[PDB]
């Protein structure tokens, strides 16, 4: 599963006819797109190269 | 609310909880060189190979 969300806060004045405002005109913008499944677990360093990237000299 | 609102100016941020939208369009770039040489070259020389007899002395 993939979770996108958004979060901010929108001038009531940059909205522009259909209801839609660019990104980039919303403040406190956060937005996460996130997975979920075996899919995004292949994307995770793993724990003993992690602390091998965190505290292994050079 | 019940503040004041102007028709026809741009609607400029004036109180704390107005928004603003900022291009960064930020490029600086700066440099600096230096250089200097000294070069001396000298080389003499001076032989007879072949010695008069009244100078044989010097
Ligand atoms: C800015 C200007 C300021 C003014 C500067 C003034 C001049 C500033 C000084 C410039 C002259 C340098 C001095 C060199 C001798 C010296 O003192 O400093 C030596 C160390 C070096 C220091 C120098 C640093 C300077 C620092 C720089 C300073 C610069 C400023 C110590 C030494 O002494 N070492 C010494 C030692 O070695 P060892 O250690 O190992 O033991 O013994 C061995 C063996 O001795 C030899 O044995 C031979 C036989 O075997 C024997 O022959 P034989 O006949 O017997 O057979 C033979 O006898 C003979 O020559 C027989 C006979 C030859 C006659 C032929 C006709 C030549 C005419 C030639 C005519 C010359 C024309 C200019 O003599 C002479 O009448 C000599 C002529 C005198 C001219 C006087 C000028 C009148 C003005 C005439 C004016 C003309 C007007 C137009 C025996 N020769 C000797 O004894 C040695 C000496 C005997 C002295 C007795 C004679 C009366 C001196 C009477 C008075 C002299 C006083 C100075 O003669 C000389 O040269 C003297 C040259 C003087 C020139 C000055 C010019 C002034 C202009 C005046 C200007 C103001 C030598 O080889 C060795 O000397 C050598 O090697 C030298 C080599 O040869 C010659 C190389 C010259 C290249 C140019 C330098 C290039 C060097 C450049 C790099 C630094």
């Amino acid at each position: 599963t993939e979770f996108i969300r958004f979060s901010g806060v929108v001038n009531p004045r940059t909205i522009s006819g259909s209801n839609s405002v660019p990104s980039t005109q919303v403040a406190d913008a956060r937005i996460e797109y996130v997975g979920n499944g075996y899919i995004n677990e292949a994307q995770n360093m793993g724990w003993l190269q992690r602390f091998f990237l965190n505290l292994s000299p050079m | 609310n019940y503040g004041y609102q102007p028709l026809f100016e741009d609607r400029r941020p004036r109180n704390i909880g107005d928004t603003l939208t900022i291009v960064l369009q930020e490029n600086v770039s700066a440099s600096k060189s230096s250089s200097a040489n000294a070069s001396r070259d000298g080389k003499t020389s001076f032989g007879f190979d072949t010695v008069p007899r009244y100078l044989q002395g010097l």
